[PDB]
């Protein structure tokens, strides 16, 4: 069968509320985390709109539809995902209210478009430039993490947040594709996020007394085997006949023993001095007497690293992907102003740091070693994704729904279309705006309206952006509050808001097909 | 087995319920359709065709609609979404009256008595467009390519379709086949950008060219099509026993060689350098072409050679034993194998045959290439439509309410039984107003009146409603245009189907 | 939810009600499980193997729940029993009654973030007076009576009766030799029980007890280097296949003949490797024995991993199956390697002892291991509370007697601070009486009887109860002045960890 | 594994001269010819044993008819051991393949 006429709509918009509902506080300092033992069945913990989407198994088609378009804006924002979900249903109801009143959804969709642009047009009006400084970096990083985690954990991380982004402005890079190298430490304590302007490896391998403190860092990061498979292989796995698998292994340890001697002069060519520290990093294992005799050379050596690490160390340390243990150039082999193999818990974590490139930069979170440790991780990365937008645009604006009322004050009063047919969609459009501040505040405190009129009146007074104080549920000017949206996010949202809320408003049917 | 008034009503239901949802998806203003699957597959489309695929049909009328849907899709690929909206109406209108007024037959003949009055009205409302003015084509094209809502780099490359298709317009059959699209053979270029995407003459040969097989750049020397019939003859015209032992290797493979060397000469005699030989090549046929240092390009496909037979526009050799430069390598010709982005691209150009031109498609990626080509595909189809009939017609209900009157005027005139089928068929024309009044979201019944009021004097000549403007409008003031080609086609198409399903009362296992 | 999609475990009832269910539902048995108790709670495995624990974990880790919060909060109880010791039952039992308060604040309709902070500032307000409620500390590990008291409340709040005798035993376990200066061996001293004798005969041995049977002539020296091997003699039966199975059927037979020469050369190599004790997780056999009698090495006939791993750990050894003559990467860490008969049973006794790095292996004895296993549970309470790593542990009165100290104040401080906040602060300090009530109702008397007296006695640190007759009527036992105290640390984590999850779990609508 | 190759020699064993037959089989048609082609013009001999046996047409006529039939007969003896050896080595293939992989 099929669902046509209104039925192609209701089920979609009816699904778009409880969806919108549960995460109504996933957001802002009022935001509340959710778990899943349900969707993927595991023990899971998450706060974000798009992120809690995918984790569930969502059999309602619309629930999967926003996840796509939200992910687009989710990428750069990392917050407002949960937000954009909320205004769309807030929009869908009014349009539904029109079709409930009765009306044509496409002329209603037609009613969004001027209003959207008018709001977009208003969005550059309301975008106020706070250029990039740690304050704007703080207040956006926290308001993102105040959204994503505790304002406590926000300001706990807001240091670590601005930590890496200082060197990405050294990169002059409006985005962070590195310094986003994050290490998650085994500890009891969540809150500890350690800035390392180099990388961290969990390695330093299997051997101590390698001079795990390396002041002159010369890094060979290699995939060469100082250790390797003992497993039976002929074609690469167990062969039908047994014996031909055997002839391979007797060249392994000999190859490894030889490369030890190759590192000797590779220590002597490069350094000749144990006082000049040399670092090997193997992507594979390393036999003990390798590291042991490599410890004899004044070399620390790290078996079994990762591709990012190799490259990040190739980057941060000015290091290498170089493949050999034979005598190589020290200038090739990268450098860090300091290197140490650090131990918290069981594993010895090499802190490599003051690296030639302060490019891939460790923010090292300690933690309970849980989904909680997984939880505290994902947010700060998005806390950046907030402030990168702040780094992106010059315009950083008061958050907590400060922009929303002024638009409804801007838009509706004079008809932005000067035309009711669109004003229909406009009146629908400018109601979507208000939910997030008024739903969070009323969740966090005093209501939508009696709070609205306070945010309204002060907007109606000033037109200045008075946001919400979510510490109460009452309005304040979100400039001073520090909760600060950028122009980017709010720019991006109407795009992700409208275009998805339109084409689905114009579904003329839905059918199980094949 | 399914039979009878059921299938009769079933001829209604299927084509009806098909056409029903789809008019909302018609028009530049269009109301999209959602799909879901028990598989979970979700589809948001204004595209009937794409819909017409993933949907299921448990009735062969619903199945044969897909057939006649692909008919217009075989033809163009647009208006298919439109054609279904016509007959689905018709059977849903005339039949239940007129089949309970008892006949398959009356409206059948009246379907023709419908088909002509359109053509009649078409000779008025459709007014000629010239291919000399690009915009005069391109405004239809700009309207046709914005149908799929990419005006960006499609439009400027639609000039290339406005050129390539128009410049592969050729082959008068004496009733003049020339109006056409297909002879335009798209180029695929990694790298470049639709900006620098521009026609070269004949057919630009991408397909078999990942690398030069034909020199590098050839200007005068003739690009030459050798077509089968290059296999040896060990006898005069015959073939005797082949190589077996010592001197047969000599004698026989020599017997093979002379006949081909004899075939070879006639190629070299017309001065080639590159020679493209499709299948049916001898290594004997190449090596004397190698003895003349004239590259013989072997075992390459037919359309590609027909592209090349359209690229220098030479023919394909029908008597490879007696060869002419008039046969292959005509004119001066050109052959140019160019790396643009990744791939070497053979350009066989300076075409004889009336020009010929193919769309150079250069995207940065193949995506930014493809987005253009898909809307380009509208132009090159509308180009051939402008080539077919170069009479631009006012869009919207301009043709609809026009023919409706003229049909009901033909009802007033003929005053027979088929007057009622007219008033049944003339009722089908109002779809576009209803479709557009839907897609604008206005009130039809006033605009129905107002368009009859537009016909009451203007005859709805250029005046339909355009839901995209939302109002009843001259389509000259909106510049909305289509060739009489595309109109009658789509018009006639479902009329045939309106006959078709109405013919069918019976299914038997 | 409302839709085809959204697989969700929480929200509405689930969030409001059903979370609080498994909150109070699991908080049920911990009401009986912390504070002086004998409470018999009979837990059998998927083996359906009879046991009774007075510590929540063996109940908790036993259980299975689809509630992640209830499945989470145990990790705080873990984090308790990880960082700390008895008081692990306290973790769960506290929050559950505290959590109901929030849902009744939701019966009031109070906002989450508003109830969230009320527990928290009050917690740091509880953590404010918590050091103010430090009464004594644990003066000397060297003082048995300091450690007995340390072990007393430990064992008590699991098992009240066996308390002091064990508390005198494992205090005289002289784990004091570990200064608690930042070194104490928890596992290297671990109990090895003796099935048989008495649980009063249960004592402490110093040096590693291994109840497993000595084989071979006992170690040629003491400090004997220790060959710890998974199967050095399993027999000469093949160790050699990737799946440890047959390749062709003729291999198992050759292991009978050259067994001698192997079990000669092998334990000869054990005599050659310097190990005068080779530890065989595989079977002892006569030829090994006979040759280990010629070579006078003590075979350790069969091994648990707990044997092996500890020997892999404490000796620095690596347990490996052997057929060929083996070698020592292992050697000893142990400076005295004994066969002693303790519990009257032959007991392999390894010994090396240091202020840091000693092995003092408590030898429990008793008629039933289902005794000592829960005894060890009750015993490990103090083994934990040994490790605080402040020797002077800033003891606050144990047994929840110093609760009402906080309870009165924070809730009086409750109205001090205002608003929807103040209730959660007031609610925060109302969850104290739970454990005493829970305990006093293990002795069968309500809180209000008891607690209004704890309200009447006001500022003591002294009064609390829950297994006794003084538990019943008077609401006066000294869970301070009678020798029951508890370190700031545990009592910190008692409040701290019971603070954490209760708030954090409140967020989830899924 | 030897199990793959084990019975294939015993197989091709019975196949070996069976193939040789099938040329003789073809030439048994030819000796039927060359017996029918010999009316006695030049002597006809079954060569059997290191002794040359003086022979006749009718002595070799049934014979070459018997030979051709018999030269079809060593076909079936292999056809016996054909599906003996190829089939059991078909089971053996998986037997010690995984065990040696194991």
């Amino acid at each position: 069968e099929v669902a046509r006429a209104q039925a192609a709509l209701a089920v979609n918009i009816s699904a778009a509320r409880g969806l919108q509902d549960v995460l109504r506080t996933n957001l802002g300092p009022k935001g509340t985390m959710k778990m899943l033992v349900s969707g993927a069945g595991d023990i899971k913990l998450t706060k974000d709109g798009n992120v809690l989407l995918h984790e569930m198994q969502i059999q309602h088609p619309t629930a999967s539809l926003i996840a796509k378009v939200a992910t687009a804006q989710d990428d750069i924002t990392g917050d407002g995902t949960t937000s954009n979900v909320l205004i769309i249903g807030e929009l869908l109801k009014q349009a539904d209210l029109y079709i409930s009143e009765g009306l044509h959804p496409r002329i209603i969709t037609e009613g969004f478009e001027a209003a959207k642009e008018k709001a977009l047009q208003f969005l550059e009006e309301v975008k106020v430039s706070r250029e990039m400084d740690r304050e704007t970096l703080i207040d956006v990083a926290r308001t993102s993490l105040r959204t994503k985690v505790h304002a406590e954990l926000a300001d706990v991380l807001t240091e670590a947040v601005v930590d890496s982004i200082l060197a990405i402005k050294k990169q002059d890079e409006p985005i962070d594709l590195f310094m986003i190298e994050i290490m998650e430490m085994k500890h009891k304590s969540e809150t500890d996020t350690s800035l390392i302007r180099g990388l961290v490896l969990d390695h330093g391998a299997r051997h101590p007394d390698m001079k795990k403190r390396v002041e002159d860092a010369y890094i060979l990061t290699c995939n060469v085997s100082l250790e390797y498979e003992k497993t039976e292989v002929n074609s690469g796995f167990f062969y039908k006949s047994a014996e031909e698998r055997e002839k391979l292994v007797k060249a392994e340890r000999k190859f490894i023993e030889d490369r030890v001697k190759k590192i000797i002069e590779l220590k002597r060519k490069v350094c000749g001095d144990s006082d000049k520290g040399f670092v090997v990093i193997n992507q594979k294992g390393i036999d003990p007497f390798s590291l042991d005799a490599l410890s004899k050379e004044g070399i620390v050596a790290l078996r079994r690293a990762k591709r990012r690490n190799m490259e990040r160390l190739t980057l941060a340390c000015g290091g290498v992907a170089l493949n050999s243990f034979d005598d190589l150039s020290p200038d090739c082999l990268g450098h860090a102003g300091l290197v140490y193999e650090y131990t918290l818990g069981e594993e010895k974590f090499t802190f490599i740091e003051k690296c030639n490139n302060p490019r891939s930069v460790t923010l090292l979170i300690k933690g309970p070693n849980k989904h909680t440790l997984t939880q505290i991780k994902d947010a700060v990365r998005d806390g950046l994704r907030a402030v990168k937008n702040a780094i992106d645009d010059g315009c950083v604006v008061p958050g907590a729904g400060a922009v929303e009322v002024a638009m409804a004050e801007a838009l509706i009063k004079h008809k932005p279309s000067v035309k009711g047919r669109a004003q229909l969609g406009v009146q629908a459009f400018a109601d979507a705006l208000l939910i997030i501040p008024k739903v969070l505040a009323q969740n966090s405190g005093f209501d939508l309206q009696e709070t609205l009129v306070k945010i309204q009146a002060e907007h109606s007074e000033s037109g200045q952006l008075v946001g919400v104080d979510l510490n109460t549920g009452e309005p304040m000017v979100a400039a001073e509050v520090g909760v600060w949206d950028n122009y980017c996010v709010k720019k991006q949202l109407l795009h992700s808001c409208t275009v998805i809320a339109t084409n689905i408003l114009l579904v003329d049917e839905i059918m199980r097909a094949g | 087995r399914e039979s009878g008034r059921k299938v009769q009503s079933g001829n209604i239901n299927a084509a009806k319920t098909i056409a029903d949802i789809i008019r909302t998806c018609l028009g530049p203003k269009s109301m999209m359709k959602m799909l879901l699957d028990p598989m979970g597959g979700i589809v948001m489309t204004n595209d009937g065709n794409a819909i017409l695929r993933e949907i299921q049909v448990q009735h062969p009328a619903a199945k044969s609609m897909i057939e006649i849907s692909r008919t217009q899709d075989e033809e163009v690929g647009d208006g298919t979404t439109s054609v279904i909206i016509l007959a689905g109406e018709m059977l849903s209108v005339a039949e239940h009256f007129l089949e309970q007024q008892m006949h398959p037959t009356v409206v059948i003949s009246a379907y023709r008595k419908a088909l002509d009055d359109m053509i009649s009205t078409l000779k008025k409302i459709s007014i000629p467009v010239d291919i000399s003015d690009s915009d005069m084509m391109l405004n239809i094209i700009n309207s046709s390519i914005t149908t799929k809502a990419i005006s960006r780099w499609s439009s400027l490359a639609c000039n290339i379709a406005l050129d390539a298709v128009k410049m592969v317009q050729f082959e008068e059959n004496g009733r003049k086949e020339i109006d056409i699209k297909k002879y335009a053979r798209v180029e695929k270029i990694p790298g470049g950008i639709i900006e620098d995407s521009c026609v070269l003459r004949g057919v630009m040969i991408n397909k078999d060219v990942t690398h030069p097989r034909m020199r590098r750049y050839i200007k005068n020397p003739r690009i030459v099509l050798l077509d089968s019939s290059l296999e040896y003859k060990k006898g005069e015209s015959q073939t005797d026993i082949e190589i077996t032992r010592e001197e047969d290797f000599t004698r026989i493979l020599q017997m093979e060689e002379e006949y081909i060397q004899q075939l070879c000469e006639d190629i070299i005699q017309l001065k080639p350098d590159v020679v493209i030989t499709e299948k049916g090549i001898s290594d004997l046929a190449q090596h004397y072409l190698m003895r003349a240092n004239i590259t013989a390009i072997r075992r390459v496909r037919k359309t590609d050679n027909n592209r090349i037979a359209r690229a220098c526009g030479a023919r394909i050799v029908s008597r490879p034993e007696e060869l002419r430069e008039d046969d292959v390598g005509t004119g001066a010709g050109l052959l140019e194998i160019k790396k643009i982005g990744d791939e070497y691209f053979t350009f066989i150009t300076d075409c004889k045959d009336p020009k010929a031109c193919t769309i150079l498609l250069r995207g940065a990626s193949k995506e930014i290439l493809s987005e253009v080509e898909r809307n380009l595909q509208d132009a090159m189809q509308v180009c051939r439509n402008v080539l077919l009939d170069p009479q631009l017609v006012p869009g919207g209900g301009a043709s609809e309410m026009a023919v409706a009157h003229a049909l009901t005027e033909k009802s007033k005139a003929m005053t027979g039984v088929e007057q009622w089928p007219y008033r049944a068929v003339a009722q089908a024309l109002e779809v576009i107003p209803r479709t557009l009044i839907q897609n604008c979201g206005a009130s039809t019944i006033r605009l129905l009146t107002s368009l009859r009021a537009k016909h009451t004097q203007e005859n709805c000549e250029t005046w339909g409603v355009n839901g995209e403007t939302g109002t009843l409008v001259d389509m000259k003031e909106l510049g909305i245009w289509e060739p009489l080609a595309v109109k009658l086609q789509t018009y006639k198409t479902a009329v045939e189907t309106a006959v078709l399903l109405l013919r069918i009362d019976d299914i038997v296992s | 939810m409302l839709k085809e999609g959204a697989k969700h475990f929480s929200g509405l009832e689930e969030a409001v009600y059903r979370n609080i269910q498994a909150c109070k539902e699991l908080a049920q048995t911990t009401r009986t499980a912390y504070g002086p108790n004998g409470m018999n709670k009979m837990v059998i495995n998927h083996l359906e193997k009879l046991f009774v624990t007075n510590d929540a974990a063996t109940i908790l880790r036993e259980l299975e729940v689809q509630h992640p919060a209830a499945k989470m909060i145990v990790m705080a109880s873990h984090m308790q029993e990880q960082e700390v010791g008895d008081g692990t039952n306290f973790v769960l039992v506290f929050a559950g009654a505290l959590l109901e308060l929030a849902e009744e604040l939701l019966r009031i309709g109070l906002s989450v973030s508003e109830v969230i902070e009320g527990y928290e500032i009050a917690c740091r307000k509880a953590h404010e007076i918590l050091p103010n409620l430090v009464c004594c500390s644990a003066k000397n590990l060297r003082d048995i009576d300091e450690v007995s008291s340390l072990l007393r409340t430990s064992i008590m709040s699991k098992q009240y009766g066996n308390e002091v005798f064990l508390a005198k035993l494992i205090a005289q376990a002289c784990v004091s030799i570990f200064p608690d200066s930042g070194h104490f061996n928890v596992d290297n001293i671990r109990v090895c029980k003796i099935l048989g004798s008495g649980i009063s005969s249960s004592s402490v041995l110093h040096g590693m007890v291994f109840k497993k049977e000595t084989e071979g002539d006992v170690t040629s020296v003491k400090d004997a280097k220790i060959a710890v091997y998974s199967c050095p003699f399993d027999g000469m039966i093949t160790e050699t296949k990737g799946t440890v199975l047959i390749k062709t059927a003729e291999e198992l037979m050759n292991f009978s003949k050259g067994e001698e020469n192997l079990m000669d050369a092998q334990v000869k190599a054990i005599a050659d490797t310097g190990a005068n004790v080779v530890v065989t997780g595989g079977k002892v056999a006569d030829m090994a024995l006979h040759y280990a009698n010629k070579y006078n090495i003590m075979l350790v006939r069969l091994n648990s991993k707990w044997d092996l791993r500890r020997l892999c750990k404490t000796v620095g050894a690596t347990a490996l199956p052997r057929l060929t003559p083996p070698v020592l990467e292992e050697m000893g860490h142990c400076d005295s390697v004994y066969l002693s008969e303790v519990g009257d049973t032959q007991v392999v006794v390894f010994k090396h002892e240091k202020e840091d790095g000693a092995i003092s292996t408590i030898v429990l004895r008793g008629s039933t291991d289902n005794l000592m296993d829960d005894i060890e549970r009750a015993v490990d309470d103090g083994v934990n509370t040994f490790k605080v790593l402040t020797r002077d542990k800033r003891l606050v009165p144990g047994g929840g007697a110093t609760e009402i100290e906080l309870a009165k104040q924070i809730t009086s401080y409750g109205e001090t601070c205002p608003g929807l906040e103040q209730y959660a602060i007031k609610k925060f300090a109302e969850a104290f009486e739970a454990i005493p009530r829970a305990l006093a109702e293990n002795s069968g008397v309500k809180a209000n009887e008891v607690i209004s007296k704890l309200y009447a006695v006001h500022q003591e640190g002294n009064k609390n109860v829950g297994l006794d007759i003084e538990a019943e009527v008077p609401a006066v036992k000294d869970m301070l002045e009678a020798g029951i105290l508890d370190t700031y640390l545990g009592k910190y984590w008692a409040i701290k960890l019971a603070t954490n999850a209760a708030v954090t779990v409140l967020r989830v609508d899924q | 594994v030897e199990k793959y190759q084990q019975l294939q020699k015993d197989l091709s064993k019975s196949m070996s001269g069976r193939q040789k037959l099938e040329a003789q089989l073809t030439e048994n048609n030819i000796v039927k010819e060359e017996l029918a082609l010999l009316d006695g013009s030049n002597v006809v001999f079954k060569l059997l044993g290191p002794v040359l046996v003086k022979q006749e047409l009718g002595e070799a006529r049934a014979t070459v008819g018997k030979r051709l039939d018999y030269i079809t007969a060593e076909i079936k003896r292999y056809e016996s051991q054909l599906r003996d050896l190829e089939r059991q080595s078909e089971q053996q293939r998986e037997t010690l393949a995984q065990l040696q992989q194991e």
